[PDB]
């Protein structure tokens, strides 16, 4: 447990590093492994939501828009970035726009769960 | 009038950092047009060309950024990187990318510091 948190932080840092350059397949593999590792952690942990959001962003980035769209629909409410990924997938695919609206309206009205984070591509 | 171009290039940095595409399309076009006239060898010229090529690359516009980076690949390392990856995507102009990047690596080998976004190490 003492090193368990360090590994997750290191994997997250590597994922932001990889996505910072135009290196996506490695970002895919690191996001996949972090998402698999975070399975044991409870859903209440911010780490699970962060890993799911990173995985969704990656799966969006490599044109695998369908898979990103499901992996965003399962936990769309938990994180703001997941909702962003869901909305992007919906606009590209014209599938399930309505729940995207129902989530985005709530998230914007409340702003003006997890809402703010230091990760990359966190929407403003 | 360099404050305005510095501000708009920072805006381009922020926009691309926000995963918005076709947003820095116009802004990079504007920087290219504005800075093509003031100089052809200044650091701002290479910076504008690199940002323009990166914006063109990211927006499924490869047959333009290809030649755009081809013209000025020898000036900035990021331009050469964009040129090489576009060569890979389009399967064209590959030998030129090989020579330019070999020259770049040899510079590191022999006894460049721009910190712009998406610049590979």
């Amino acid at each position: 447990d003492d090193q368990a948190l360090s590994t997750i932080i290191q994997l997250q840092d590597c994922i932001q590093q990889a996505i910072q350059q135009l290196n996506y397949s490695t970002a895919e593999f690191l996001a996949e492994l972090l998402y698999a590792e975070c399975s044991i952690l409870d859903k209440s942990s911010v780490y699970w939501s962060d890993a799911v959001y990173l995985y969704a962003l990656s799966l969006f980035l490599n044109k695998s828009y369908h898979t990103a769209f499901q992996i965003s629909k399962e936990f769309k409410e938990y994180h703001l970035g997941i909702a962003y990924i869901f909305g992007r997938c919906a606009l590209q695919l014209s599938q399930g726009v309505n729940e995207a609206i129902l989530t985005l309206l709530s998230i914007i009205n409340v702003f003006s769960m997890v809402l703010n984070s230091n990760l990359v591509h966190i929407p403003d | 009038a360099l404050s305005t171009i510095i501000q708009l290039q920072d805006c381009i940095q922020q926009a691309i950092q926000q995963l918005n595409y076709s947003t820095a399309e116009f802004l990079a076009e504007l920087l290219y047009a504005e800075c093509s006239i003031l100089d052809k060898s200044s650091v701002y010229w290479s910076d504008a060309v690199y940002l323009y090529a990166l914006s063109l690359f990211l927006n499924k516009s490869y047959h333009t950024a290809f030649q755009i980076s081809k013209e000025f690949k020898e000036y900035h390392l990021g331009i050469a990187y964009i040129f090489g990856r576009c060569a890979l995507q389009l399967s064209q102009g590959v030998n030129e990318a090989i020579l330019t990047l070999l020259s770049i690596i040899n510079v590191f080998s022999s006894n460049l510091n721009s910190n712009l976004v998406h610049i590979p190490d």
